[PDB]
């Protein structure tokens, strides 16, 4: 019953050492990790995570190795200096997730119950793009068909602390993104805040393209899910929109006509100002 | 466990230091007291002793 | 059990402590004017979610230790020396270590037990429900057992005043010391007061009388103000007891 | 690990203060002898249902912590009353006042000695003895050696130690040597010359 | 030997360690130890900093057991990669930066058995605003008090990277030890991938202000410029009737001019251009 | 004073719930586990001993290390309910002694049969292809039941350390009263 | 603007009356809340301040 | 004998003591060495504390050991 | 730059805060004030304050380190 | 050269102090002027012939 996990500014940044403190010898191109977390009531928060030693053989791909001792010791260690923080769980990098996902989770199960997965991006970073979660969830299927695993969804976002936000400001200085914003950066919000929609929409006729030739096997869940959609974007027609959309179109374009009126004031003002001290410091000077 | 005020501060529950022994540390007896852990270091006479000798 | 006992002190022992201050005022819709018992004035704000409908302006609040913000709000102090006018058993009694009274049991049960009952019989007639009573009389006749006997049944909230602890060497002590009493049996709405030996604290109100006994004065007027004054008195019923009933106020 | 991580943690110079109230939504308001005042949502080692408002705690200067409790403090006059462990005396030595010790003996050693010789009549022993008379006879003479031999926690009371120079002293007074006669479960109070007092 | 071109190279999430664990303990002055490595004679940089347990009170900090430093070091080589030790480093949460009494003591320590063990100063309550007061430290000897303390100007740019306040002149700066500059080695694939995650949306562009407090807000701006053109009126025509001086009281102390009334017109129509026209996409969009 | 990781390799496969012995086969190859982890402390205390199964999943139950503690608290209650699974087990024990905190101890693998093996006749010897460009020594040692002169057991061990390789001992022990005397006689000293 | 910001981040100074002081350039100072203290005076200033 | 004090810093200190002697000889020839002094080091032998009360025999401390030296961290 | 210095001076007051009392004023741009921690101050004020509000000891705001009339 | 040594071997911010008694082994004790009393050293060249307790 997760809602939503918060994911700290710091850990990423841990993943992101880590997949460049193996690199320069390493061809294993996944970091795998232990994530620690604060489950306070019903939203996950994460705050300190750590990595363990991992590989995967890509031949029969069912080979791990995950090292118990480091990890009894080291989070044993982070209890004796911090008693606030525990375990949440574990994570991962890379879009393409081998299976070894469901061995390793369900034997960490025994450290935490609700145990968690969070999957970050290091280099499919250039779209709109966050860190993904799954959940850990053991059903049959949907209803008469066989029975696997089916790693649900569960929503994420970034949540920063006191100092974990205001030390992000003196790093950037670069653009830094004042608040709110003077007519240039609100139309790039809507710029590309429609850049990402027909990226999904574009996304959407794909899979659609692809099992409506019929090459992967369908699922029920995604046609429902798909179709609650379509009939439900509302249509424009009379007296509903037409009459109610111009009563605040016609009341907002009531007061930038002040704008209209005041600032033609504030500029001739200006304007008298400068030419009379224009003329009598030039009939003064001679 | 000694029950020590300053009368200006606080009162504050300290120990000796490691350099006198809890033998002359009576009720009523001026110490001398560790600026940050507050011990004390050596106990202080009130002025002893000139008014024997006359 | 012993290692749950262990870590729960480990969870206590990050602990921060919060600083205990009053709200003067609300400024704006996120600014609040508090103040700590002895600092200074502070412009802070509320959390996330603390109702600040609930901020009136001389409430109590729990500022944060660090980030000065307010974390928890308080009801009110308790002020110890009268916590102990309340926590007493008065003797488990039924109405049966008491005899030969009855015509005066029962009168006092009819004043008092019925506002805090039966409010129905004084909305049918226009009456106001009445205030306190007073038992008078040679010692040895009650006066404290039956007390005790109405503190047994239906104690909702009691206090005891010996009204001889009340006065001490400081001058305004004593009238700061009832009103903070009052607003204690005022928060906690169904409660009942009983007062021993009014002949204490009373007198006429006489005349040049050597300053010691003109705090005494002052006392007894704050008194009187409190009982039957401004503040509309509801549901609080006050049981005075003396043992001599001539020299009182007439006022009073 | 973890009470080796209490021990450490656990400083020794402590801040004394005064619980004003408990609530439970377990937390309490402390306000210190630096006159300033505290709230804590957990009070930490001591629990909830052994305090009460009044006590002398052991608080961290830093985090503020209940630490330590072991209060046992009262006022100067109060604990010079406590006069206890006399040289003994034997009843033989009043001559003549014997039916008066006897009656003093059926008064006082048997609620004490066999409180099961009451209970099962169903009466209650009484509290109050007096002593009067003649000056200089058998006051507090046979008191005296009544808490020699009958060693029961010996409180006098004086007359006009009672009366003080500022109004309200009294009833400090009279009172806080009862709240210690209260809590000392063997104790007995004996007042002297009541008289004075007595209008 | 010494230069003064040094620069501590302190990676992104180094710092976010040093302000978490300062945050954590404010009341009681946390303590760790920094990690790093030595890439020539006098650039250093520390890349991971780890924590380690503290039993100290608000003035003054302790240590513990000495067998739980030699075992981290010890499980980090084995995983990531391992380094020797750069510094140390604390939290100076009351007052502003400099370096106390049993901080030179173990200062001293740490420069015999290590090389050189560059302290770093840390106030968690004063980066608050936008700005952060951490700074680094390092001791001098005491026998070169007759020739050039931190001497031999190689380079001209060890001036305006550090003013060292009246508040440091005073306990060691410069006769006990000297500072030291602090640059931030930023790269990509960690920085622009942290902005790529916090100041970021997706449909905070296209999202109406839900005109229950949209509207109802615009009605407290206009009656505000309202009252503020009843002062403008009798204010200027005034001023300029009356003495031409272009001058006082309404010079030295003033603030009604032409610089506040347009203002509330700037905000007014940001709020609602926007608003006009993000209403306007998804007639076209939404069918 | 020889520097090595051996990694014990237990069968809690479901054919172990038998007793062709007078003695429990699970207190057998308990026993067993006892006598190899005493031999490779008293040899040298500066190498490691570090359990796996591979029945149904190679859980790595115990991490390769130099206690011992924590192998006796874990060799007791394996509960053995699976089925055996041999070609992943090899691949799994490889990749334990590739994360190690020293790469100067040298590489011991033994391993417990205790029931028959149906694996490919090209599985066993691409495995035993790799351990050769990889220089591996594994140890076999049958436990129970046995066919006597198996095809696929011996070609592995000749295609292990051919050439004048090592010895990988194959231990063949007979059904009955037999403790690991088998196994003390050559394997724990010439292996 | 940032003229005014930069002597913004700075911590306040004290006020301390001075009726006379002692000369060699060491002057006498009381401030409010505690007693005397014998201080320095700066290079911007003279010394004829009595 | 000879030993290898593995300091923490990346330095091995090489030092010639005998297995009668005890912790607070290392600790002065250390001093002597360098210029820490005894109070402020704390020799680690596999994860365990050494006591100044001990010898180097009971800790079974043979030629050529591996130590860890560990100074006093106190900040303020 | 000039929108950078508008949200400093914006977020430079939106914070907890002490509050003084107004004293005395110099001259343009610097006052004295005093707390009410006793021990008088002297601080510079700001520009956004209107200087036509500070006549009596009237109640006003004050940094914690700055300790300025923000 | 020695005299501008020692002028500048203490403190610059000098704080006016209150003797209340003297004791003869190099130290003394004090009074601030908020009344908190300190167990100090003294030094040699303090001129010990005007020390008074007042
Ligand atoms: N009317 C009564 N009925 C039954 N018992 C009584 C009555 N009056 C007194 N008692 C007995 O007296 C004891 C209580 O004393 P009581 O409260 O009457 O003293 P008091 O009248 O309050 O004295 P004072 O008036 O001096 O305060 C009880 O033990 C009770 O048994
Ligand atoms: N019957 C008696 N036997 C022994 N001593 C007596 C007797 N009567 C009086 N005394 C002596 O007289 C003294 C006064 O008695 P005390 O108890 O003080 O009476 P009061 O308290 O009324 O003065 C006692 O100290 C006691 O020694
Ligand atoms: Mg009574
Ligand atoms: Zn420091």
């Amino acid at each position: 019953a997760v809602q939503k996990v918060v994911v700290h500014p710091l850990v990423l940044l841990s993943v992101v050492d880590h997949f460049n403190r193996i690199g320069k010898v390493g061809n294993q191109k996944r970091v795998v990790g232990v994530l620690l977390g604060s489950w306070q009531k019903k939203v996950l928060d994460v705050s300190n995570s750590f990595a363990v030693p991992f590989d995967e053989d890509d031949k029969d791909d069912s080979v791990w190795f995950l090292d118990h001792d480091y990890l009894e010791n080291m989070y044993g260690m982070f209890k004796k200096v911090n008693a606030r923080e525990r375990i949440v769980g574990w994570y991962h990098t890379g879009p393409k997730l081998h299976k070894n996902d469901i061995a390793i989770n369900e034997l960490m199960k025994r450290y935490c119950p609700n145990s968690v997965l969070v999957i970050i991006d290091v280099k499919p970073k250039d779209l709109g793009l966050p860190t993904e979660a799954y959940i850990s969830v053991e059903e049959v299927h949907d209803d008469g068909t066989p029975t696997s695993k089916t790693f649900e969804h569960v929503t994420s976002e970034i949540g920063a602390e006191e100092a974990e936000e205001v030390g992000v400001e003196h790093l950037l200085r670069d653009i830094k993104d004042t608040t709110v914003g003077t007519l240039s950066q609100r139309i790039t919000n809507q710029v590309h805040g429609l850049k990402g929609l027909n990226s999904k929409l574009l996304d959407i006729r794909s899979y659609l393209e692809k099992v409506a030739t019929g090459k992967l096997p369908i699922n029920h869940q995604i046609i429902y899910q798909l179709q609650d959609v379509f009939n439900l974007l509302p249509d424009v027609s009379l007296q509903e929109f037409v009459k109610a959309f111009y009563l605040k179109t016609n009341d907002q374009m009531v007061v930038v006509y002040l704008a209209s009126l005041i600032r033609s004031v504030v500029a001739l003002h200006n304007l008298i100002n400068n030419k009379i001290a224009n003329r009598d410091a030039e009939k003064k000077e001679g | 466990k000694y029950i020590i005020n300053v009368k200006q501060f606080a009162k504050f529950v300290v120990d000796l230091s490691d350099q006198v022994a809890p033998t002359d540390i009576e009720e009523g007896m001026r110490v001398g007291v560790d600026r940050n852990k507050y011990q004390i270091h050596i106990p202080l006479p009130p002025k002893i002793d000139p008014t024997v000798t006359m | 059990k012993q290692y749950e006992k262990s870590e729960n002190d480990l969870k206590a022992l990050q602990s921060v402590g919060q600083i205990v201050g009053e709200v003067l005022k609300q400024l704006t819709e996120e600014k609040f004017i508090v103040k700590a018992t002895n600092g200074p004035r502070y412009v802070v704000g509320c959390r996330r979610q603390l109702d600040k409908s609930k901020l009136k302006p001389g409430t109590r609040v729990a500022l944060d230790m660090t980030t000065l913000t307010i974390m928890r709000y308080l009801p009110r102090e308790v002020d110890p020396l009268v916590y102990n006018m309340s926590h007493e058993d008065p003797g488990n009694v039924s109405y049966s270590e008491i005899g030969g009274l009855s015509e005066q049991i029962r009168e006092l049960r009819e004043v008092i037990e019925l506002p805090l009952t039966n409010p129905e019989l004084f909305q049918r007639v226009g009456i106001i429900p009445p205030k306190g009573c007073l038992l008078y009389g040679p010692p040895g006749t009650g006066k404290t057992l039956l007390a005790r006997a109405v503190a047994s049944q239906l104690d909702c909230n009691f206090l005891k005043v010996v009204s001889s602890s009340i006065v001490d060497k400081y001058i305004g002590e004593s009238a700061r010391l009832i009103r903070e009493m009052f607003n204690y049996a005022r928060d906690h709405q169904p409660c009942i007061i009983f007062m021993d030996e009014i002949d204490a604290i009373g007198g006429r109100r006489f005349s040049e009388g050597t300053s010691a006994d003109r705090e005494i004065q002052r006392t007894l007027m704050e008194l009187l103000n409190q009982m039957d004054g401004f503040d509309t008195l509801h549901r609080v019923k006050m049981i005075m007891a003396t043992n001599r009933p001539d020299t009182l106020d007439p006022a009073l | 690990e973890n009470s080796e991580k209490i021990k450490v943690n656990k400083t020794l110079p402590y801040l004394v203060s005064n619980v004003i109230e408990l609530l439970d939504v377990k937390c309490a308001v402390i306000k210190t002898s630096t006159r300033q005042t505290y709230f804590l949502p957990v009070i930490g080692l001591v629990d909830a249902e052994k305090l009460k408002p009044g006590d002398l705690v052991g608080v961290n200067k830093d985090s503020y912590l209940i630490l330590e409790t072991l209060p046992t403090e009262y006022d100067s006059r109060v604990k010079a009353m406590e006069v206890d462990e006399r040289p003994t005396e034997q009843y033989s030595d009043i001559g003549g006042l014997d039916k008066q010790i006897q009656e003093l003996v059926e008064a006082i050693v048997l609620p004490m000695n066999h409180k099961e010789k009451f209970e099962n009549l169903g009466i209650q022993p009484p509290k109050g003895v007096l002593m009067y008379g003649p000056p200089g006879t058998g006051k507090t003479l046979l008191a005296r050696a009544c808490a020699a031999q009958t060693k029961a926690t010996f409180l006098k009371l004086a007359g006009p130690q009672l009366v003080q120079m500022f109004i309200g002293d009294g009833a400090k007074l009279v009172r806080d040597a009862f709240a210690l006669a209260k809590e000392k479960a063997p104790s007995i109070i004996f007042i002297d010359e009541l008289d004075a007092i007595g209008t | 030997a010494v230069d003064t071109a040094e620069q501590v190279y302190i990676s992104s999430l180094a710092l976010l360690k040093m302000l978490k664990h300062g945050r954590a303990g404010v009341p009681m002055e946390v303590m760790g130890l920094m990690l790093g490595e030595f890439v020539d004679d006098y650039t250093v940089r520390v890349i991971d900093v780890f924590a380690m347990p503290q039993s100290g009170t608000g003035v003054s900090v302790e240590a513990v057991d000495p067998v739980f430093q030699a075992k981290m070091l010890d499980m980090l080589k084995q995983t990531g990669r391992p380094e020797m030790v750069v510094g140390w480093y604390h939290s100076h949460p009351g007052f502003g930066c400099w370096l106390s009494g049993v901080d030179i003591n173990t200062q001293q320590s740490f420069e015999a058995l290590s090389e050189r063990a560059v302290a770093v100063v840390v106030d968690p309550i004063q980066s608050v605003k936008g700005k952060v007061v951490i700074d680094a430290f390092r001791l001098i000897n005491a026998n070169m008090m007759v020739l050039g303390h931190e001497p031999r100007q190689t380079t001209s740019n060890l001036g305006h990277l550090n003013k060292p306040s009246i508040q440091a002149l005073i306990h060691g700066l410069n006769r006990h030890y000297y500072s030291i500059t602090i640059n931030y080695r930023k790269n990509e694939l960690e920085q622009k991938m942290l902005l790529n995650l916090h100041k970021k949306s997706w449909m905070e562009g296209l999202t109406l202000q839900d005109y229950s407090e949209h509207c109802k807000h615009n009605e407290s701006v206009v009656k505000e410029m309202l009252e503020l053109a009843k002062n403008y009126n009798k204010a200027v025509e005034e001023e300029d009737k009356m003495t031409p001086e272009q001058l006082a009281i309404k010079n030295v102390g003033k603030q009604d001019p032409k610089r506040h009334l347009e203002e509330h017109v700037d905000v007014l129509m940001t709020s609602n251009i926007v608003q006009c026209l993000a209403a306007m996409l998804d007639t076209v969009v939404f069918k | 004073m020889v520097l090595e990781s051996t990694m014990v390799c237990v069968d809690n496969s479901e054919y172990m719930r038998n007793g062709d012995f007078l003695p429990t086969r699970l207190q057998a190859q308990q026993d067993a586990v006892n006598i190899v982890c005493h031999s490779k402390t008293r040899s040298n205390p500066e190498n490691n001993v570090g359990l796996i199964t591979l029945a149904n999943d190679c859980e790595v139950l115990t991490t390769l290390t130099p206690d011992t503690g924590r192998i006796l608290s874990k060799l007791h209650t394996v509960q053995p309910k699976g089925k055996i699974t041999f070609c992943t087990g090899i691949r799994v024990a490889h990749l334990a002694l590739k994360h190690r905190q020293g790469k100067n101890h040298k590489m011991r693998i033994i391993a417990f049969v205790g029931s028959p093996v149906e694996d490919n006749e090209k599985d066993l010897v691409k495995l035993a292809k790799r351990l050769k460009k990889e220089k591996v020594n594994v140890d076999i040692i049958n436990f129970g039941e046995e066919e006597v002169n198996t095809e696929k057991l011996t070609a592995f061990v000749n295609t292990l350390n051919g050439k004048d390789g090592t010895g990988s001992h194959l231990v063949t022990v007979p059904p009955g009263p037999s403790l690991a005397d088998a196994l003390i006689s050559s394997p724990i000293l010439a292996g | 603007l940032r003229e005014e910001l930069q002597l913004l981040q700075e911590q306040g100074s004290y006020v301390g009356e001075v009726v006379r002081a002692m000369d060699k350039k060491k002057v006498l100072v009381k401030v409010h809340p505690e007693g005397k203290f014998v201080v320095d005076v700066d290079k911007n200033i003279d010394i004829n301040d009595v | 004998m000879q030993i290898f004090v593995k300091t923490l810093t990346g330095k091995t200190i090489t030092l010639e003591v005998e297995p009668s002697d005890t912790i607070e000889n290392v600790k002065a020839k250390i001093q002597d060495k360098e210029g820490i002094p005894p109070d402020q080091q704390r020799l680690i032998f596999a994860g365990k504390q050494l006591e100044d009360g001990r010898t180097l025999s009971d800790y079974n401390i043979q030629r050529e050991s591996t130590l860890h030296l560990v100074l006093r961290l106190r900040g303020g | 730059e000039f929108l950078h210095a508008q949200e400093e001076v914006k977020r430079i007051q939106s914070i907890p805060l002490v509050i003084g009392q107004f004293l005395e004023a110099v001259d343009q741009n610097t006052a004295i004030v005093g707390s009410t921690t006793g021990s008088n101050y002297y601080v510079r004020i700001l520009s956004t304050i209107d200087r036509e509000l500070l006549k009596p000891n009237a109640s006003v705001a004050l940094h914690k380190h700055s300790n300025a009339l923000v | 050269e020695e005299r501008s040594k020692v002028d500048d071997l203490r403190g610059t911010p000098m704080s006016v102090g209150t003797l209340e008694e003297i004791i003869d082994d190099n130290h003394a004790i004090v009074s601030t002027s908020v009344g908190s009393e300190h167990y100090v050293s003294i030094l040699s060249f303090v001129d010990k012939d005007l020390l008074e307790p007042g």
